[PDB]
């Protein structure tokens, strides 16, 4: 009997059986309803397109993400996505397989309670367990200490763990992630002539960001160079022709992560939030966290982030301590790989929430010592 | 209470090497 | 057939086989339970880290000394420490070896009774004996006369002995010791900005005291010198960088030994209690005690204590008598050396408390002539 | 010539003429700089709004407290605060009035020295005197003895005083105060969905804490009740609407004072540190300190804290002796009342720090007998 490790996240759903190397099914987490009229009758027209189909027929659909910032805001779309994931992407009945969901830290409790209630009443799974999204990322590296910054697509959270003991009072969460970077890129692309407004084109802007953006090592000199020379201006092809040429917008959109004053947010960049979460920890385990910093999440896949982070942390941290930034090549699937490893352990077999316990205590069972 | 990890024995960091 | 010379102490448990010159294992007497939550599973993390293993994980533990001032306040912790010492640090079964423990003078008798009862009931040792902590140090030096000042870590006592005869009526005990010096150093180090509150940082302050603090020959003169010159400015590297600068605080910590009014004590200093004890004994052996003054305990390893103490005693003593201070370099292990010597003596082979004697008279046999 | 009894505190500056009952000028100590662009011309927009002005325009400012925990971190901002207090809010020249500054106990002496230097160099006050924040609070009560626990907004310090004699060896200081309670309230309010990140919304959180949070008589009973009933949920209105309902967070926020294990601090609660300080005192003055416990400071204004404190102390203390908590209703302004009373005494008129003495001896005269 294998275990199902689903990882909803916010933007990409990754699912696959426990004990594998890569998730078997990965697809964007969007539900797209049509908005036009429709004149041909009997064309097999559906009432809602979910999964990766909705970004293939995205011309006449209005894609609407069901998760804004970690929290789930539209439960009907989430139920649609879970149903499509179980029955059509893996074709496995949910009533004969345990489930391992992942939840961002410092989420509202109602989210977890409703997730448990839906998973136990609608899909009728035998037993499901919810885990913090960064602990599995740390599991993936094979270590037992370190501070992991899982800058996902919806929310960016920085969790330090030492010798398997997490520090709840030093968890730093910031709501700047890939979605706000995409929105800022779409806003600054109007400075050159191209205007994207409808939700269908936000996917195009997202693809442009994924394909062209890069994080500068130093910002001032690069900005000075890009405004004088012409070696950074790169071209891209839109899905109807009409090639565009992006200049200094390549490294200015990802710069927001290290300087959130662009979007008016109050907090500091991710290079200072990590140091602040480190300094909140006790004085004895700062050296080990300095030497064992770990990166994760899709949005940390930008070419040129591991060196900028190293330079900024070296600037902030004391000079004598050695600073190492772990960046595995498989950063995108690190959380799911950790979940697959966790679901295969023998000692984990008694941590699941038995359906009997839910029937006895209700959906609030998740908040108990049974996490 | 937080998730009280049950008392096992081991292991880690051999899986990463095996995977690589 | 070999004898075990154990030294409980308070802070540094030292143990080893009899007849040697160095103890086998010297490790801190600390038992530290975890304080945080703990998220990673399968680590096999124990619920109690004791001894030297616990001083490597101080970040996630609450180190706690089971001995406040000589006496034992948590018998469960002391049982854990004894089990760890006998079974793991020596790899010697306790069932076929005698035991020689040490006790500070003028302590409650219930402590010795409970110690012997636990040693004979749980461990089932063949025979055990409790010896005075200072008489062993005096025996170790190869002499038989004089007054020994044993500035340990929990209790500081003065024991005068003449030609193998002790004087129970002239024993002066004060509870000022290295622990109070560490607390006072921590209290005064906040005047510059460096604040230590966590029980784990106490060990950092203790290491600072061991590596930096020293006894000034003249207190007021040195303090005036430090206010104008800058040769006392000493730098130290914290376990995470951010070096600190200690000025005149380095010789204020051991100045408490001579002026206990710093920590609120109404009693006199160390050089004065010894003088009072010497003047309390017979008038016929005062010169011999002057000629055989020997220091004991690790705390007497401060740089320059034997010179200021000699000067103070010479000033207080009559000008005719000659004052000499015997300061062996290995004063830290002197008690264990004395125990090793005593365990090897053939004349001492019949002073042990046999198992039959305990089964016949109970734990109260300790208070008898057989200590 | 009257004296200005100023009280910088940390978070709430109180000042006024000596001899009155309440300060004439009370305002939060915040220095606020603009962070947005600003396009309109001729509006008279200054570059730094301090005091109560920054509490009206906090929407477009970045408020920054200049006093973290007793210590001063921005000397120019503190200079601006003092300048606003003297020239703008009281309209009195500093050269024609003496001044009484307030300082928390066990603080770095560099802060006090630099405060005196700033006071005598910039404002050129004829004479200034620094007083401990607990002695003044004790004076305001009209008695002469007792143990005062003055938990302000920066530090929680407990000082026992007997017959006008302080005990420097029995002062216990904790860094847990109103600011950390506000941060913990911010961290626990994300469990329902309301997330506050910007430093301006921390003022809303502080207002909620002032208006709704209260200390439970018994933590476990109230926690169990709040999970079943709904009689504790109170509603609050944010400055734009969006009414929010608080359930059991009302008494979880101030419980951190008695259980610092919530925010990860190692030290014990405020109920046990005072008892430990009392036990540090001599055996002949413990009953009187039991009978005259005095509370003050803003953080002790939670409704129902005097009952929990008394119950905890009675549980810890020996049964026979009486424990009486003195909780004046106007305990918020206690330090200012004490300063006003002390500055009006004829005996104190000769204890000022004369300008010529500082001129001929430097700022370091404060640490001397004139302290
Ligand atoms: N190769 C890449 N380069 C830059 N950004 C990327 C890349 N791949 C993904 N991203 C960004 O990361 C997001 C996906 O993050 P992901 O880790 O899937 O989030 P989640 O934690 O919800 O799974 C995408 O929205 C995209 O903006
Ligand atoms: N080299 C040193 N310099 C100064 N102080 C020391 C030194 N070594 C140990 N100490 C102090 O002495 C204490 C150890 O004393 P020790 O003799 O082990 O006590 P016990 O009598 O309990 O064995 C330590 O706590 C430390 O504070
Ligand atoms: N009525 C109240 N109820 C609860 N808490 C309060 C109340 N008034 C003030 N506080 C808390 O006390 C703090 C003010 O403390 P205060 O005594 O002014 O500090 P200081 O010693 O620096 O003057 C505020 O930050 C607030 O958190
Ligand atoms: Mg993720
Ligand atoms: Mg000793
Ligand atoms: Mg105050």
């Amino acid at each position: 009997t294998t275990a199902l490790v689903c990882d909803n996240g916010s933007g990409l759903v990754k699912a696959g059986f426990a004990g594998d190397d890569a998730p078997r099914a990965v697809f964007p987490s969007i539900v797209g309803r049509p908005r036009h009229q429709g004149v041909m009758v009997g064309m097999g027209q559906k009432d809602s397109y979910v999964g990766d189909e909705a970004q293939s027929k995205r011309g006449i659909l209005t894609l609407k993400y069901p998760i804004e910032h970690g929290i789930i805001t539209n439960w009907d779309d989430m139920e649609k996505i879970w149903h499509h994931t179980f029955y059509n992407e893996l074709r496995v009945a949910p009533e004969e397989h345990p489930t391992l969901l992942t939840e961002a830290p410092l989420n509202p409790k109602a989210n977890r309670e409703k997730m448990t209630q839906i998973m136990f009443e609608t899909f009728n799974v035998p037993a499901m367990y919810v885990a913090i999204q960064a602990v599995l990322s740390l599991y993936a590296s094979g270590r037992t200490t370190g501070i992991v910054l899982d800058s996902g697509d919806g929310v960016t959270h920085n969790v330090p763990i030492y010798e398997g003991y997490a520090l709840p009072h030093a968890i730093m969460r910031l709501d700047l992630a890939g979605r706000d970077l995409t929105d800022y890129l779409m806003k600054i692309l109007t400075e050159r002539g191209y205007s994207f407004v409808t939700t269908a084109e936000r996917e195009i802007v997202r693809d442009i960001k994924e394909k062209l953006c890069y994080v500068a090592l130093d910002f001032e000199n690069e900005m000075a160079t890009a405004a004088s020379s012409s070696s950074l201006e790169k071209s891209y092809e839109l899905p109807d022709g009409q090639v565009i040429t992006i200049g200094n917008e390549r490294f200015r959109c990802p710069e927001t992560l290290f300087q959130p004053s662009f979007i008016g947010m109050e907090s500091a960049g991710i290079h200072e939030t990590t140091y602040n979460s480190i300094m909140k920890c006790d004085i004895d385990i700062r050296k080990d966290l300095y030497a064992n910093n770990v990166l994760s999440g899709g949005t940390t896949m930008y070419p040129g982030i591991a060196d900028r982070m190293q330079k900024e942390i070296t600037a902030l941290a004391p000079s004598t301590m050695k600073i190492k930034i772990i960046a595995p090549p498989e950063r995108k699937y690190s959380v799911w790989i950790g979940g697959s490893i966790l679901a295969s352990l023998s000692t984990f077999q008694q941590m699941w929430i038995s359906k009997q316990e839910y029937d006895e205590a209700g959906p609030s069972i998740v908040h108990r010592k049974c996490f | 209470v937080p998730p009280k990890i049950p008392d096992g024995e081991r292991v880690d960091f051999d899986d990463i090497h095996r995977k690589r």
